[PDB]
């Protein structure tokens, strides 16, 4: 019911400002903490900061008051903006709704108590690369196809930073789809592969588009893939 | 400390410094491909939609270290467990506790399907030639791939991904021969050859 649209730039210079955004829907802004997570390569969960529209709103000391987190009601948008990039800001960044609890260990008069929270509903996040390098969109080949079904794919090549996203004939298409992480060159850039199985017998009928956006450099390509003689 | 324990057994994974007031320890699972999500919050509520057989621990009595506890462990359990503390008696805690692997043992194991493609004649056109070998849903995640160019092994222009834990446990990997177009039409045929548990399957393809 609940979905999470985190989004970004994709690439970020040092010593410039990271700027996220989280778009919701199935739940008001109003109703709830919202905070940012940021996991780095590897494994690892860093709470970055909370907020809330009656402006109670904390941020982890570790991130030496370099965030600030908004929400935008007439968007039903939460923001992060992360001054003065390093390469340590790298990684992928979580959107998810905040809830508070309260533990009341004694009597509350005499302050027993303190307020927790738990995130219960997280968006899939958004991978933000810090360099001064600049971004290089993909380029796209079709992967023509040849037990009763055929392999018929993409190959999206040398692009910088991640990520890409791949959908197939506009996402009416997702039934036996299968896209590859990314290989990291030695060159420093990234490639990808999207491969479908299909059944042979839909090979001449049925037309296969590969849908490849690369966001951190504007790139949109529909690639038209069909066997070969 | 990572752990591996049999279907039908019980795990338990310990996170954080032993406590000094109260408590109340939330705990999230992520799982390979997927987002985080709560599993248990007030140190042993449970959100709807989670089974029985996950449980934290009490704050009672104090001194004593976060403990999640999942019972009759099945294959689908397979994820990093982290935990965030909340103790009356010290500052918050910002960066999650844990991220112990739980490794299901005994999960049968899955032939990789490999499909070798041969460079497009777009790429071709651009004078540049890429072999593409794709290796989906294998069982367990080890995998060695070695490129051949006819009969001669070929290291150099090789790039192949580190596997990858999909959602459903099993593994993808991936692996790229660079050619030019001159080298590629050379060889008589490439082929892709892909090792896992004792088996190498050889895919092949030809100008
Ligand atoms: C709230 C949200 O983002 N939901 C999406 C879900 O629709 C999608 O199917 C899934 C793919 O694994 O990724 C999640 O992040």
């Amino acid at each position: 019911q609940m979905q999470l649209q985190e989004s970004g730039p994709g690439l970020v210079k040092p010593s410039e400002t990271l700027s996220l955004t989280c778009s919701v829907s199935g739940a008001s802004i109003s109703d709830s903490y919202w905070s940012w997570i940021r996991r780095s390569p590897g494994k690892g969960l860093e709470w970055i900061g909370y907020v809330h529209k009656s402006g109670d709103t904390n941020y982890s000391p570790s991130l030496k008051s370099r965030v600030n987190l908004s929400l935008d009601t007439s968007k039903n948008q939460v923001s992060l903006s992360l001054v003065a990039a390093t390469a340590a800001d790298s990684g992928k960044y979580y959107c998810a709704r905040t809830l508070h609890g309260r533990r009341i260990y004694g009597i509350v008069a005499f302050n027993e108590w303190f307020t927790y929270f738990y995130m219960d509903v997280w968006g899939n996040g958004t991978q933000v690369t810090v360099s001064s390098a600049s971004t290089k969109g993909p380029s796209v080949f079709p992967l023509a196809p040849s037990g009763g079904t055929a392999a018929l794919g993409c190959l999206v090549k040398d692009y910088f930073p991640e990520p890409v996203t791949v959908s197939w004939n506009s996402g009416a298409l997702t039934s036996g789809v299968h896209t590859f992480p990314a290989v990291l060159q030695s060159s420093g850039l990234y490639s990808l592969s999207s491969v479908v199985t299909v059944p042979s017998s839909s090979l001449g009928t049925q037309t296969y588009i590969c849908n490849v956006n690369h966001k951190p450099s504007n790139t949109k390509v529909d690639k038209r893939v069909e066997p070969k003689s | 400390s990572d752990i591996s324990v049999a279907p039908g057994e019980t795990a338990r994974i310990s996170c954080g410094e032993k406590s000094l007031g109260s408590r109340a320890v939330q705990w999230y699972q992520h799982r390979a491909g997927q987002a985080p999500s709560l599993i248990i919050y007030n140190n042993q509520d449970r959100p709807s939609g989670i089974p029985e057989r996950f449980s934290g621990s009490p704050d009672s009595p104090f001194g004593t270290t976060a403990t999640l506890t999942i019972t009759s462990v099945e294959a689908g359990d397979e994820a990093d467990y982290y935990c965030h503390i909340w103790d009356s008696r010290v500052p918050t805690k910002w960066v999650f506790g844990g991220g112990t692997t739980l490794t299901v043992l005994g999960q049968p194991k899955a032939a990789p399907s490999v499909t070798l493609f041969p460079p497009s004649s777009e790429e071709l056109q651009a004078n540049k030639a890429t072999l593409v070998c794709l290796i989906s849903d294998f069982y367990p995640g080890a995998v060695t791939v070695a490129w051949k160019a006819d009969s001669s092994p070929v290291k150099a222009g090789v790039e192949t991904t580190t596997p990858s834990k999909q959602s459903n446990n099993k593994y993808a990997a991936s692996s790229y021969l660079s050619l030019t177009p001159e080298q590629w039409k050379s060889h008589r045929s490439y082929s892709c050859q892909v090792t896992h548990e004792g088996s190498t399957v050889e895919k092949t393809v030809a100008p």
